[PDB]
RNA sequence: GUGGGAGAGGGUGGUGGAAUUCCCGGAGUAGCGGUGAAAUGCGCAGAUACCGGGAGGAACGCCGAUGGCGAAGGCAGCCACCUGGUCCACCCGUGACGCUGAGGCGCGAAAGCGUGGGGAGCAAACCGGAUUAGAUACCCGGGUAGUCCACGCCCUAAACGAUGCGCGCUAGGUCUCUGGGUCUCCUGGGGGCCGAAGCUAACGCGUUAAGCGCGCCGCCUGGGGAGUACGGCCGCAAGGC
């Protein structure tokens, strides 16, 4: 599964400030660590078409977030894909 | 590392010295996968409810051990090699449901 | 020729059919008899009083091997068990137990098309 | 309408999933080895679904059966 | 986010007992089976009924419910692992990041197709026995594909609440599942019943709206012809849109 410790470490890790735990960057951080996840329990158990839903509605999420960072404040956005290494 | 508890039920027909085999061997086996154990109940020869291997009663062993998940499977196997060995059931620990309290 | 004195009784009663199978008290069969046994050919077999005649037959038989006391065992739902029952009770054989012991399955197999509408 | 007894309030402080002890899962056997439903038990949705699966367990183990046979018909 | 919760939600591996069939042995004898009544069938190569042992396949009795979960199809022995959704409490973080959704993409009961395997029970077609005026049926004895598994296709349905999704507003009573709380009760989510206002052609709906409103998509325009023809796209085919 996913750990307390690993969650606060990645939380701790893409914080915007001490306290932080709802930003942008920290949702997208846990979205793609459970995408990752998920994604590794899906290349074996290649059968299992429910938890592939929740894999989809996972990766709509993270694009919608990643967009309004992009049209926010699109600093934030290339070092957030930077530092995660994502769109390919 | 999580916490289970294994219920392994055995020929009650062993004398001394097979029983000990049996138990050094399910003992070995559990430090073979890294199964600490915390307490151990050994109820012994019972009556069964129903004949298991042709034998109406069986020896009772109880092990509340903690291990890594990932090979509790792979451990429960191994127990089921012995033919001694009958019955092997690992269960989760689960906090005590009390009713009528 | 065997002399067991004590033993069971089994009674396999079905809607077409009623079966009386005496056995020792291992379950080995020593006589046994039927609807088909006593004269009854067709329907006649699946009557209570046809279950009470192959009752009151394997009994009388039964006393060939010289046995008293029996427990009785009931098997399936059909038209003649009680007969059968009540036959054995009061037939000079003395019935210590009955025991219905109807095999019912934990939905393994599929029923044939008279027994749908059910599994 | 099950007015004899409840096996509930014919205990006392007992837990719903100790799948071990067996003296006191016999209770809430029927006379075959069948489950009593809610209504012989008294136990509540959460109860009772607790229990089932507790007696499976003791079943599987050895201790309860899975069914038993009828007597004095 | 933190802390708790319930669940047949899904995938993988393992594992339990009842029963059916079959095989082996014991014991045992003249029929069993089946129907409105029968016959085919099976049985002296010993059946049925009974006991013991073994094999195999498939489905999980009680629990079990008017119950739960899931987006739908649908999901029911037990254990472990992997995994999705969801609810509540705290009022902690981001600061409109929202709703819907033509196309596209994926999932999609049963039946059906391909390759390989499996095959106990059931069972289209088929072989028979009856019934009947006839019986290409209902009833009875058999029985293949299939049902099962792996992988790949197929895209249908009374795929039904015959009710698209989301949000807000508008009496209550009662039953129930699941949390929280000052735990007679209150509060939140979910499943039912009866009913205010109101709606409806009526039946009925009625805080789970079919009421009052708003946003967006889908669809209808008399019946037969006809979900047919043609064209296109898809499919190995059946065929589908
Ligand atoms: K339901
Ligand atoms: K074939
Ligand atoms: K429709
Ligand atoms: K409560
Ligand atoms: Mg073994
Ligand atoms: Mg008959
Ligand atoms: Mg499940
Ligand atoms: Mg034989
Ligand atoms: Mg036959
Ligand atoms: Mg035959
Ligand atoms: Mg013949
Ligand atoms: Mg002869
Ligand atoms: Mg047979
Ligand atoms: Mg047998
Ligand atoms: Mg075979
Ligand atoms: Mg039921
Ligand atoms: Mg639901
Ligand atoms: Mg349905
Ligand atoms: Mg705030
Ligand atoms: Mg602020
Ligand atoms: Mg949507
Ligand atoms: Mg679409
Ligand atoms: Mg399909
Ligand atoms: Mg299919
Ligand atoms: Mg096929
Ligand atoms: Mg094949
Ligand atoms: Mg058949
Ligand atoms: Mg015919
Ligand atoms: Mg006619
Ligand atoms: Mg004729
Ligand atoms: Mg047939
Ligand atoms: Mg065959
Ligand atoms: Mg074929
Ligand atoms: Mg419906
Ligand atoms: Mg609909
Ligand atoms: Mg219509
Ligand atoms: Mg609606
Ligand atoms: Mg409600
Ligand atoms: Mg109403
Ligand atoms: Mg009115
Ligand atoms: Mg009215
Ligand atoms: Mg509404
Ligand atoms: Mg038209
Ligand atoms: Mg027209
Ligand atoms: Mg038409
Ligand atoms: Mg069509
Ligand atoms: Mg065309
Ligand atoms: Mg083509
Ligand atoms: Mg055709
Ligand atoms: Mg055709
Ligand atoms: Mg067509």
């Amino acid at each position: 599964p996913i750990t307390k410790e690993e969650k606060q470490k990645v939380i701790q890790e893409f914080a915007r400030f001490p306290g932080d735990t709802g930003s942008t960057e920290v949702q997208v951080a846990l979205l793609t660590l459970r995408i990752n996840r998920l994604s590794e329990h899906l290349k074996v158990h290649k059968k299992d078409h429910h938890s592939h839903r929740g894999l989809l509605m996972m990766v709509g999420q993270r694009r919608r977030l990643l967009r309004y960072l992009q049209r926010e404040d699109p600093e934030r956005y290339r070092a957030l894909i930077e530092k995660l290494g994502i769109r390919g | 590392m999580r916490r289970y508890e294994v219920n392994i039920v055995l020929n009650p027909n062993l004398d001394q010295s097979q029983l000990a085999l049996e138990k050094e061997i399910i003992q070995r086996a559990l430090e073979n996968y890294g199964a600490r154990v915390e307490k151990v109940e050994e109820l012994g020869l019972r009556r069964l409810a129903y004949p298991i291997a042709k034998d109406p009663q069986g020896y009772f062993l109880w092990y509340q051990v903690e291990m890594p998940e990932d090979r509790v499977n792979d451990l429960a196997r191994e127990l089921r090699i012995r033919d001694n060995v009958r019955r092997v059931m690992v269960v989760k620990s689960q906090e005590p449901f009390l009713a009528n309290a | 020729k065997r002399q067991v004195a004590s033993g069971r009784a089994y009674i396999h009663a079905s809607y077409n059919n009623t079966i009386v199978t005496i056995t020792d008290p291992d379950g080995n069969p020593i006589t046994w008899s039927s609807g088909g046994v006593i004269g009854y050919k067709g329907s006649r077999k699946g009557t209570p009083y046809a279950a009470q005649l192959a009752a009151l037959d394997a009994a009388k038989k039964a006393m060939a091997y010289g046995m008293q006391s029996v427990d009785v065992i009931v098997r399936g739902t059909g038209a003649g068990r009680e007969q059968a029952i009540r036959a054995l009770q009061a037939s000079g054989l003395q019935v210590k137990s009955i025991v219905d012991d109807t095999p019912v399955p934990h939905n393994g197999c599929r029923p044939k098309k008279k027994f749908r509408k059910a599994s | 309408p099950s007015r004899k007894a409840k096996v509930k309030a014919t205990l006392g402080e007992f837990d719903l999933r100790d799948y071990r002890n067996v003296e006191v899962l016999k209770r809430f056997l029927s006379e075959t080895g069948k489950i009593l439903p809610r209504r012989r038990t008294g136990l509540s949705a959460k109860e009772q679904r607790i229990l089932a699966k507790t007696i499976k367990r003791a079943r599987i183990l050895g201790l309860l059966p899975f069914t038993e046979k009828l007597v004095r018909k």
